[PDB]
């Protein structure tokens, strides 16, 4: 299949009302991204895209994240991956990934 | 010496640059590297306030109750060494807050959430005092007074 | 001895392993563990190309202008220690680029983005030249020539 955009604004709205950089960290946690990943704020770089590509498999090593000029392509094995389905899976996994207590309380 | 037949002038210098990652489709390393000598003419080259503890206003309003009502003092924008913006307002008088917890450091978590190992420098001052004068606010710069330490 | 009534043979050895992490599904740790002794007969099990700096194409075409037109030299893929592959092609002549920026280390970020601490080994060579001749391309292997150093 083809990579699709994961709109950062929709992540903020799904988990209450996160500040930009907490939503970015939540995405990095969901995709187990290395801590040496740079992702700008949308206001600072409105052209920057966070993409998600559904891949056939992961390797036995670290998650194979791909990097373009002005967009980062996160990799998932989710069947039928789309913006909505990633957002729903993030909400399922969020309790283990990052504590959003000041904004989002799943309890 | 006629054996040497020439010279090489070696100029060892120190260069200052930013913590910049390599670009994928970059024609060059887009890292503003200059010789430190330029910092004498342009003080911003070595100007580093990255460690400042700036109480930051949550865009969501989650901690808005700790800050001066925008009706009196509208929040303003600060750009840090990364050219990114935070919304900053003065703290409300008679406030009890986690000073680190509400700092820009916990909204700008590119480096990480604050933990027990993060401490405040005992060396500090009262920077500004905001007084309501006859219905409008006057900003008093008090960072040079002996009582502000 | 009839008291012992048996024998146990203990086989210590040093094993060659692959650098892998546990999977969430967790059926088993699929690490290609092999006895070091085999390396005396097929030493290729020790090969490690992860240090190599191989220019890589952005699947989006963001850095395609640094590489030879696919109409002349079609790109080819290479595989790492896993089954993940990336696309590489010879660099176009008469270009200026960030050589590390366009390297495989940034295109496939498993171990983080390249930083100022990542440097190029001066002990490099010119490996190949691709010459256009009569509408088609001839590959010259020049890695061993003293002018390629």
């Amino acid at each position: 299949p083809k990579a699709f955009q994961l709109n950062l604004a929709t992540v903020k709205s799904q988990f209450g009302d996160l500040p930009t950089y907490w939503a970015i960290e939540l995405i990095k946690r969901y995709f187990s991204a290395p801590p040496a990943i740079y992702i700008p704020d949308v206001v600072d770089n409105p052209d920057f895209k966070i993409m998600v590509q559904q891949v056939k498999f992961f390797g036995n090593g670290l998650r194979p994240i791909y990097n373009s000029k002005n967009m980062i392509t996160f990799t998932t094995m989710l069947e039928g991956a789309s913006e909505a389905t990633i957002l729903e899976d993030m909400k399922k996994q969020q309790p283990a990934l990052l504590s959003l207590l000041p904004w989002y309380d799943p309890n | 010496n006629p054996i040497e037949g020439g010279v090489v002038q070696v100029l060892p210098y120190i260069a200052v640059m930013k913590d910049v990652y390599h670009e994928v489709s970059g024609v060059k390393m887009d890292n503003e590297e200059v010789n430190m000598v330029e910092a004498y003419r342009d003080p911003s080259i070595l100007d580093d306030e990255s460690i400042a503890l700036i109480p930051a206003l949550d865009p969501a309003g989650s901690n808005a109750d700790f800050f001066v009502d925008p009706a009196l003092v509208p929040p303003y924008t600060i750009k840090n060494e990364q050219n990114l913006t935070i919304t900053t307002a003065p703290l409300k008088a008679n406030v009890r807050l986690d000073l680190m917890g509400n700092s820009n450091a916990n909204l700008l978590i590119q480096r990480g959430m604050l933990e027990v190992s993060d401490t405040i420098d005992p060396a500090g001052r009262l920077k500004n005092l905001f007084v309501l004068l006859g219905g409008k606010v006057v900003k008093f710069k008090v960072d040079r007074l002996p009582r502000a330490v």
